[PDB]
């Protein structure tokens, strides 16, 4: 019904410590497993994160906030789902005695979070190391790292090969004092479009550049390919030919209606002769194509394809060359199709297929998948995804950051000194982050099941005196140097967790009141 | 709040091998043990069955009883399915697979109780067993050379019946083995053709009167009346016997066929019509020499009207079976049409009369002394319910019992009133005492159960079990002139209700069971009381 | 987890004997003063809302039809005295 | 920190349950392991009883409540897909496992610990196997051995009397359809037909196949030495016109005669199917003719077959009809109009069965029937349920050996073997950790939950059984010899299992260790139970 003061506050902190609670335990290499037992009756032991939120209920709008934050980091960065989840619980909860013990008003408690966020960044930065984005082969040692332990792993240059050509040709690669660095703007969501085509096998997976369509034409069988093309791009109908009038037809004698299929027949081959014209190789028509004009073009030796939205179009004639025109009488000489090896008609899987690429990048491409089974053919398109997700986040700045807990452990060193001058109400929840970011190297300890206290101590020990990338090692559960065991994670996850997670706490922290109404 | 152990399947309380579960289930057949048990034996008990549609019933026939009974423990169904075994090409045994298993059971908990495994006492039932079936062998003193003589018959006939229906039994041997001869062909040495099937035989009754006006029937009895003028065929032999499946009537029409009238010719033409076809129908019958007419179906008037002018009798039979049993009476085959019973399907019977048995008039179809029918009725009598009901089931146990003399050596024969199973005793024992090691535990308890023959025929007689068994032991446990016994294989338990004390001889009264029937009867008691051994556990789900 | 009966009843041994017995004594009680010829008449409501008066054994003993499966067997053999005799079937 | 509507275990007890129920599901089926195991009742509600021992049928047909006991019963279920047997197996070694991993927990040992161990001792523990086995003889006219791979399977299943009849049936059967040229074979090559009214003793081997439909007519041959088949799918029931018509008549005469002269057509198609009879061996001594009619067969055309010695049948199923073309090696022929000697098939003795119930009709001796029956009989459901699983079991263990030429000395002499192996193993190279030791040790212990098991079924003393297998392998080990030692369930003392007859399946061991390990380790690493809406 109603929720108000201390009790909103504790209950908004109670919630998130529980979701992050959930999966405490299943972050790093040797994550632990869940059952989660179903209404249905079945059970799972999944210890995938995001399925084990997503699959678990929850009461609390709090939680259901920590539900959407999860949501919210996948679309931004391809990881860090459950970092951001375990470290917005943790803040959260260091908060707590501050917050209700203290008597500190969330309005400081906010503030101090926010300025612990901007320390936070800027040590991110000071541990993490370069990487050259533009060498090809730095880049595939890097993208392994998220095809490991996956079926495609054997094929892995070839995952990585299209993951480096997808990523770099939707990337803007620029820098200068006018328009302004991009900062490596790349979308792997919709200029990359991943397509999976039954046949072959995972080595047969190929990049095109330029436009697929998956519409069938009026005649399937047609030259394997176009040595010669030329498109045409018309909107006008190929029918009956009406004016500007209002006048409608109305035949009631039956022996009439040979007086409209007689004008239409010469008016339809009068418009199919304007598009011959040009001695096409594809005419593509948005609205309607009778019958007759689909013989006349065919007839000629001319693929023919009706019925394509302007949608398509645009997409086609910056690929082919072709220019839209809405007359069949403003069609011209020069749309041909230039500039092009070859436009491929080959049918796959029983399957018709029509390839316009070229030899110009529009900022986009198409990857074709291919596989003996359904089976394989997502299990390839799930394996890539990865690839380009750590493509796109190494891509996306030439920086990483040391993983193992390293990264986590530098911030809150050196947000603990920095506390040391931050004189003020706010040095008391200004360490709560501080603290928060131990969650990570804790819950490695955990699971390689050593005293959470002693390797702690003596990784703080190490990081105190010694260099910031020092971490935990996965297998053993020793503190280690990520020099050796490399563990390097693309920097724009260490970042944007840190970011989403104070950012969370933040909001939860300021809801002193939950109210109930429609 | 009380924690439970062991119970994870649907929330089922299943008891596990150290719980008891095979002592539990063998309890649970001990309901049904005692129920069987006080049936066998001439003198055995009556039992009352109210079946769920109200209706009443007395038997002395435990395997009734069990087929009326709602059996749900599973451990019970073992024996129950058992008893089906005895019914299934056998014609007796019932009470001894039942007895016999319980007893298996009673003894096998007494050696549970010591810590003899299970599986340790199974193997040994199971090589008893094999003994006991191979000492039978050697039991055999006379045997049915399947001569088909009433004579041979009532040697077998009269013990069946007993223990069934008791101080009858020579009365309905009489009926039992005249029928059974009148079916049975005149042969010997012949193996190779069956015959005799237990349908052959069938039983009528009449409520009123009893067994002494009793009689056998050569051919059919029907419960329906000669529903046209003439009731009775002449002296004469050989009449020609018609029979359909089509009512007498006249004929339909596949589609269609109504007959619609608008005009008074109309009626007068389509009524002559249809009186003509009827007749065409019964002239083309008559016009064979057909003198007897039985339908599957009803008559018109008109056809009964032209029948009676033929002077055809009439006699409906709407019993499929009964149709079927009348092509081995007079050898018609139903007509599927109406009009044309061709000659080649015409049957012939010496006499078809009326008959008043207990009150009630039937209708007979026989022959006497020729064209001698496969088929034979006999007529059962008597005023009390209860009484003449069980003495119909007694008739029908005689005959299924003679079909057990089949080729396999059935007619070898044994002595009864438990001679055998006393003998059974001191020849499995010394199995087990020649055994070693942990076997001859179940091989000698294997010896026990089968006291509880000799031990239920004195119960029921109203003797004192406890001078009746050590007088049978020590009637053969005795001394004679030769490793081979001969007088002391014949010592039986006296079903005769007297005082003071004694056994009686085999030879007195010619009790013999067959081998077929006991060898049988302990392959199926042994592998009912294994089953039951070998289920540690019941669970129940969702198939 | 199994039982035998579901709602199934059976009752044996020599207690079943008396008590079959008990109840056949009633039918007796019943009738004991139809015998004679100054028997007494019993009144009998039927499901028919109408009444019989008699002193007359096998009217009575037809009409009373004891329920009791064991009492029955007094009512079936009364009646085989009333077809085989035509009399006697309080006796 | 929890919402309402839910429940969750977050402390050890989430472990404690988990191992709980394990032991539970164990402490059922261990009872079905071994040829001395106990037999389970199976009730499926509306009052009908099953008898098994079989792991999958006691997995897939109960209903289980613990939601961990489910997992491992799904899990274990899905051996019969890989392995076809073992499934007991890897309950029994599930439960050990979690077991022994329980109490090394209890010291403190994280469950990652015990899990890495598993791991490290299953690696080893393949590596075992494949110097453990013993490479069979290539030759598949070795009846010997395939007699014992179908007694160890049967022995298992059935009461040890079936097994004599089981057991020569399993292996032809199976040595039948073996493929000529040492090639693979397909088990499916043996119809499994059950039938009731004789003993379950009576179970037999038929060298080809059994039909359902026989012929009606009393004078059809009862058996014929050798005869041609003809593969019909035309009907030679009573034909009427295929247009409108009729029959009309002024007398009785002419209506049976019109009638008579429809039936002509019938006639003179039984006709052409008579002059192939005479054509094709039509008065040669010890020859007869099949007809196995797709259709219905008219009783007057079953009269004019019966006459001429043809034993005809009708109304084949279809099943029937495309394998009978394959055993008898005819053709189908659709039309009566181009009957020929060449559309004929081949059989050897031809003969009908007569049951009580129901007849059967014998196509057995043919040239190269590529198929095999087995008549599963008995009087009772659960009769004939146990004797098909016997025989189906029984089938694919022989298969397995016959694919498969990889053969494992049985009777726990691999799991004694394996476990003496792994503790040694273990020290001598040091090559997991101070601390993962202790899983290493917990799986070689839980290997030898089999020999107990197997033994404590038997009723002999399970503590005597492995001291006597330890004492015969150290004589071994000292003599430099190798030795193959199991335990005798008979006598209680140990034995040679290559000399008593007793061999596991390469797949079955693989697969069950692999299996039981991998089950094992996903329960141990569970660390919260979680309920939600339930």
């Amino acid at each position: 019904e109603r929720t108000t003061g201390r009790q909103a506050q504790i209950s908004n902190i109670t919630a998130a410590k529980a979701v992050a609670d959930v999966i405490r335990t299943c972050l790093g290499p040797k994550a632990m497993l869940k059952m989660l037992l179903d209404p249905m009756g079945g059970l799972v032991l999944t210890n995938d994160g995001h399925a084990i939120l997503r699959e678990i209920d929850v009461a609390h709008p709090a939680a259901k906030s920590m539900l959407e934050l999860s949501r919210t980091q996948d679309e931004e960065v391809g990881d860090g789902t459950t970092t951001v989840i375990i470290l917005a619980g943790e803040i959260l909860a260091q908060c707590a005695p501050y917050l209700i013990e203290k008597n500190i008003h969330p309005v400081i408690i906010i503030q101090a979070l926010k300025k612990a966020l901007t320390d936070a960044l800027e040590v991110i930065k000071q541990v993490s190391k370069p990487v050259d984005v533009e060498n090809d082969a730095a880049m595939k040692k890097l993208i392994q790292a998220s095809i490991g332990t996956k079926y495609v792993i054997h094929w892995s240059e070839k995952m990585c090969e299209l993951a480096l050509d997808a990523v770099k040709t939707v990337r803007k690669d620029l820098g200068q004092t006018v328009e302004g660095e991009p900062n490596f703007e790349i979308d792997i969501k919709r200029y990359v479009r991943v397509e999976k085509i039954p046949g072959g096998d995972v080595l047969d997976s190929r990049v095109l550049k330029g436009v697929l369509l998956n519409k069938d034409v009026v005649h399937p069988k047609m030259s394997r390919h176009i040595e010669n093309p030329r498109v045409v791009l018309l909107d006008c109908p190929l029918e009956y030919k009406k004016g500007e009038s209002q006048t409608n037809i109305e035949i009631e004698k039956e022996e009439d209606w040979n007086r409209i299929l007689q004008i239409e027949e010469e008016q339809v081959q009068l418009m199919c002769e304007q598009i011959l014209a040009v001695r096409p190789t594809l005419v593509i028509t948005e609205k309607g194509v009778s019958d007759l004009a689909q013989h006349y073009l065919l007839k000629g030796g001319c693929s023919v394809l009706r019925r394509v939205k302007k949608s398509d179009n645009n997409r086609i004639a910056r690929v082919t060359g072709a220019t839209i025109v809405n007359r069949v009488e403003d069609l011209k000489e020069s749309d041909v199709g230039t500039n092009c090896g070859l436009f491929k008609v080959e049918m796959i899987g029983d399957e018709y297929f029509s390839f316009l690429d070229n030899c110009k990048e529009p900022k986009a491409c198409t990857i074709m998948l291919r596989g003996g089974s359904k089976d394989i053919l997502n299990e390839i398109d799930r394996n890539l995804q990865d690839a380009m997700a750590v493509a796109r986040n190494v891509m996306l700045s030439p920086s990483l950051s040391p993983g193992g807990g390293a990264t986590e452990m530098a911030v809150s060193v050196k947000l603990a000194e920095k506390a040391k001058q931050l004189e003020g109400i706010q040095q008391w929840p200004y360490q709560a982050v501080a603290d928060a970011m131990e969650c990570i190297p804790r819950t490695l300890i955990q699971n390689a099941g050593g005293d959470p206290i002693r390797l702690l101590s003596q990784l703080r020990a190490k990081h105190a005196q010694g260099n910031f990338t020092t971490g935990i090692d996965g297998d053993k559960g020793k503190i280690v140097d990520m020099v050796s065991y490399g563990i390097w994670e693309p920097e724009v996850i260490k970042q944007q967790s840190v970011k989403t997670a104070i950012e969370s706490a933040c909001l939860l922290l300021r809801v002193d009141d939950i109210v109930s109404g429609v | 709040q009380n924690p439970n152990a062991g119970l994870f399947k649907q929330g089922y309380n299943s008891y596990s091998n150290a719980d008891g579960q095979i002592i539990k289930s063998i309890a649970a057949i001990r309901e049904l043990h005692q129920m069987c048990l006080t049936s066998m034996g001439p003198c055995g008990r009556n039992k009352i069955i109210v079946n769920h549609l109200g209706k009443i019933i007395i038997t002395n026939d435990a395997a009734t009883m069990l087929r009326e009974l709602d059996i749900v423990h599973p451990a019970v169904k073992v024996l129950v399915m058992a008893t089906e075994q005895q019914k299934i090409d056998m014609g007796d045994g019932t009470n001894l697979v039942m007895i016999l298993a319980g007893e298996l059971l009673n003894v096998s908990e007494k050696l549970i109780s010591m810590g003899l495994s299970a599986v340790e006492i199974i193997q040994g039932y199971n090589m008893a067993r094999k003994f006991t079936l191979k000492e039978l062998d050697e039991m055999v003193v006379g045997e049915i050379t399947d001569k088909n003589d009433k004579n041979e018959l009532l040697k077998m006939i009269k013990p069946v019946i007993s223990s069934k229906k008791y101080g009858s039994e020579d009365i309905l041997s009489e009926l039992v083995s005249e029928a059974v001869s009148h079916v049975l062909p005149v042969a010997q040495q012949a193996g190779e053709i069956p015959y005799f099937n237990v349908d052959s035989i069938r039983v009528v009754k009449i409520m009123g009167g009893s067994l002494s006006n009793s009689t056998v029937i050569k051919g059919m009895v029907f419960n329906r009346e000669p529903e046209g003028h003439v009731k009775s065929l002449s002296e004469d032999k050989k009449h020609k016997v018609a029979v359909f499946t089509c009512p007498l009537d006249i004929a339909n029409t596949e589609t269609k066929g109504t007959v619609l009238l608008h005009n008074a010719q109309e009626m007068l033409d389509f009524s002559k019509g249809e009186e003509k076809q009827i007749d065409a129908m019964m002239k083309e019958i008559a016009d064979m020499g057909v003198e007897c007419i039985v339908a599957g179906a009803g008559v018109g008037e008109l056809a009964l009207h032209y029948l009676n002018r033929y002077g055809i009798l009439v006699l409906k039979v709407p019993s499929k079976f009964e149709l079927r049993r009348l092509c081995r009476v007079c050898g018609a085959t139903p007509l599927p049409r109406l009009g044309a019973p061709t000659p080649e399907e015409l049957g012939l019977v010496e006499t078809v009369k009326t008959m008043e048995i207990g009150g009630d008039r039937v209708t007979v179809f026989k022959q006497e002394q020729g064209e001698i029918s496969r088929t034979s009725t006999i007529i059962l009598r008597g005023a009390t319910q209860n009484n003449l009901d069980d003495i119909e089931r007694a008739i029908d146990d005689g005959v299924a019992a003679v079909k057990g003399l089949m080729k396999p050596s059935g007619g070898k024969l044994l002595p009864g009133a438990g001679a055998t199973e006393i003998e059974l005793i001191s020849r499995i024992t010394k199995y087990g005492e020649r055994t070693p090691g942990l076997l001859q535990l179940a091989i000698k308890q294997f010896a026990v159960a089968f006291e509880v023959v000799p031990r239920t025929l004195a119960e029921t007689a109203g003797l004192d079990v406890n001078e009746v068994l050590p007088n049978l032991y020590a009637a053969h446990n005795v001394t004679e002139p030769g490793a081979v016994k001969t007088d002391h294989l014949y010592k039986g338990v006296d079903i005769d209700g007297e005082s003071d004390e004694g056994v009686k001889d085999i030879r007195e009264e010619n009790i013999y069971d067959m081998l077929a029937t006991k060898k049988f009867a302990i392959n199926v008691a042994t592998e009912a009381a294994t089953t039951v051994l070998s289920i540690d556990q019941i669970i129940m789900a969702k198939k | 987890i199994v039982v035998l009966k579901e709602g199934t009843d059976a009752s044996q041994g020599k207690g079943q004997i008396i008590s079959n017995i008990n109840a056949c004594v009633a039918v007796q009680e019943a009738l004991k003063p139809t015998l004679g010829p100054l028997g007494s008449d019993i009144l009998i409501v039927t499901s028919n809302q109408k009444t019989t008066i008699s002193n007359d054994g096998a009217t009575i003993l037809k009409l009373l039809d004891v329920v009791h499966p064991a009492a029955k067997t007094l009512v079936d053999i009364s009646r085989a005295q009333d077809a085989e005799v035509g009399d006697g079937t309080t006796s | 920190l929890l919402n309402p509507k839910a429940e969750s275990l977050r402390r050890d007890a989430a472990l404690k349950v988990n191992v709980t129920s394990a032991e539970g599901l164990q402490s059922v089926l261990e009872t079905n392991l071994g040829p001395k195991g106990t037999l389970k009742m199976l009730v499926d509600g509306a009052g009908n009883i099953k008898l098994t021992k079989d792991g999958k049928v006691l997995l897939t047909e109960m209903q289980i409540q613990s939601p961990t006991a489910v997992l491992i019963a799904r899990a274990a279920a899905a051996q019969d897909e890989i392995t076809g047997d073992g499934t007991t197996t890897v309950v029994c070694l599930v439960g050990e496992l979690l077991r022994q991993a329980h109490r090394f927990i209890q010291e403190g040992v994280h469950p990652r610990i015990i899990t890495d161990g598993f791991e490290i001792a299953r690696k080893e523990s393949m590596k075992f196997l494949d110097e453990f086995k013993i490479s069979k003889t290539n030759l598949s006219n070795d009846r010997e051995f395939l007699l014992q791979v179908a007694r160890s399977s049967l022995l298992t299943k059935v009461d040890a009397d079936l097994t004599e009849v089981l057991t020569p049936i399993v292996t032809d059967a199976v040595l039948s359809v073996y493929d000529a040229q040492a090639d693979n074979l397909d088990l499916h090559m043996v119809e499994i037909m059950q039938m009731q009214h004789l003993s379950p003793k009576d179970t037999t081997f038929i060298k080809g196949l059994v039909l359902d439909h026989g012929g009606r007519h009393p004078d059809m041959p009862t058996r014929v030495k050798n005869a041609y088949v003809l593969i019909l799918n035309v009907s030679l029931e009573y034909e009427k016109t295929e247009v409108n018509s009729g029959f009309f008549y002024s007398s009785a005469d002419q209506r049976d005669k019109l009638a008579a002269s429809e039936r002509k057509f019938v006639d003179a198609k039984l006709k052409k199917i008579i002059d192939l009879k005479n054509e094709v061996c039509g008065m040669d001594p010890d020859k007869g003719f099949v007809i196995i009619n797709q259709k219905g067969i008219d009783p007057m055309s079953l009269d004019v077959f019966a006459k001429h010695n043809i034993l005809a049948l009708r109304r084949a199923k279809r099943r029937n009809m495309e394998r009978l073309q394959l055993v008898t090696g005819g053709e189908a022929q659709n039309s009566v109009e181009d009957l020929s000697p060449q559309i004929l098939g081949f059989s050897g003795l031809v003969y009908q069965e007569t049951i009580g119930e129901e007849k059967f009709t014998y196509v057995t001796e043919n040239t190269d029937p590529k198929s095999c029956t087995i008549l599963i009989k008995g009087s009772t459901h659960y009769a004939l349920a146990q004797t098909k699983d016997a025989v189906r079991d029984g089938l694919r263990a022989v298969a397995n050996v016959l694919k498969d030429k990889n053969i494992i000395p049985g009777a726990g002499a691999f799991y004694i073997a394996l476990s003496r192996y792994l503790r040694s193993a273990n020290m001598n190279k040091l090559g997991a950790k101070g601390k993962t030791k202790t899983g290493i040790e917990a799986f070689a212990e839980a290997l030898l939950v089999i020999p107990k098991t197997l033994v404590k079924n038997s009723g002999f003393d399970p503590l005597d059984v492995l001291a006597m297998v330890e004492d015969e392998l150290d004589d071994a080990q000292d003599s430099d010899e190798t030795r193959y030692v199991g335990v005798d369930l008979n006598i209680g003392d140990s034995c040679d299992p290559t000399i008593e007859g007793i061999w596991d399946s390469y797949r079955v061991l693989r697969n069950a260790i692999t299996g039981a390990t991998g089950i094992a380790s996903n329960l141990l690493l569970c660390d919260e139970l979680l309920r939600a809406g339930r």
